[PDB]
């Protein structure tokens, strides 16, 4: 969820 | 270069509450980047390793955790380690992290082995954290300085024969060892090909073969993909990083393949664990774990 390039 | 100093200094804060930085000199950083390019330079590309040995995965700047990890498993040299990359970026001590396994690359470099991952890329560590830091704490010459060192790490290894480890994953460009070996270094990582599916794929439990990437670049490949991979090149096991797992590892395709991810209390949408993974010496696998906070 931290961003999809990536929780 | 006084390694050893560096190394001294950068252990100090052991046991000091986290976040504590260690702030090297300029000219030390830039010494640690411009040997250690060297090193990974004499080196091949596609390593071939010998357990026992200590396997991790993502550290995202978590120093501490490094420190955590070295602290269960021994400091080099007490046990050798292979990292499988992505050691900047999202965490707040990406500078500490990459400066110690730098100076141990150095110090130990037969007995330690660091791959690249996707985040040791100037195109993703740009906007990913790792080039604000050196620029806080810096300049952006030494941001560049780490980019050249950072174009010229390897990108696999292969354990006694038995165990393929990069970061990302398989790639349908990947026929032959040799197409690793043949790849030039310094280089970028590209946006699509051989190289960029090394550092980039993932493995998926609902795709049959190769599929398209929710990253927006390379691919996702099914557990048939590992088995015919294992099989045509007579291994045992894939071990990869890349992804956040809750347990810090985890196993697919029966067992086939192996992520480990090494740094705890990652991510906002779920706990994860850090594990780190020992290869004994009959290649029998086991996991030592940072548990989430
Ligand atoms: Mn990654
Ligand atoms: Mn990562």
């Amino acid at each position: 969820x931290l961003x999809r390039x990536x929780x | 270069l006084n390694l050893d100093s560096i190394i001294g200094r950068l252990l100090e804060v052991q046991g000091s509450r986290p976040g504590k930085n260690v702030q090297l000199t300029e000219n030390e950083i830039r010494g640690l980047c411009l040997k250690s390019r060297e090193i990974f330079l004499s080196q091949p590309i596609l390593l071939e390793l010998e357990a026992p040995l200590k396997i991790c995965g993502d550290i995202h700047g978590q120093y501490y955790d490094l420190l955590r990890l070295f602290e269960y498993g021994g400091f080099p040299p007490e046990s050798n380690y292979l990292f499988l990359g992505d050691y900047v970026d999202r965490g707040k001590q990406s500078l500490e992290t990459i400066c110690l396994l730098l100076a141990y690359k150095i110090k130990y470099p037969e007995n330690f082995f660091l791959l690249r991952g996707n985040h040791e890329c100037a195109s993703i560590n740009r906007i990913k954290g790792f080039y604000d830091e050196c620029k806080r704490r810096y300049n952006i010459k030494l941001w560049k300085t780490f980019t050249d060192c950072f174009n010229c790490l390897p990108i696999a290894a292969i354990v006694d024969e038995k165990i393929f480890c990069c970061h990302g994953g398989l790639s349908p460009d990947l026929q032959s060892m040799e197409q690793i070996r043949r790849i030039m270094r310094p280089t970028d990582v590209p946006d699509q090909g051989l190289l960029c599916d090394l550092l980039w794929s993932d493995p998926d439990k609902d795709v049959q073969g190769w599929g398209e990437n929710d990253r927006g670049v390379s691919f996702t490949f099914g557990a048939e993909v590992v088995a015919k991979f294992l099989h045509k090149h007579d291994l045992d096991l894939i071990c990869r990083a890349h992804q956040v797992v809750e347990d810090g590892y985890e196993f697919f395709a029966k067992r086939q393949l192996v992520t480990l991810f090494s740094a705890p209390n990652y991510c906002g949408e779920f706990d994860n664990a850090g594990a780190m993974m020992s290869v004994d010496e009959t290649l029998m696998c086991s996991f030592q774990i940072l548990k989430p906070a």
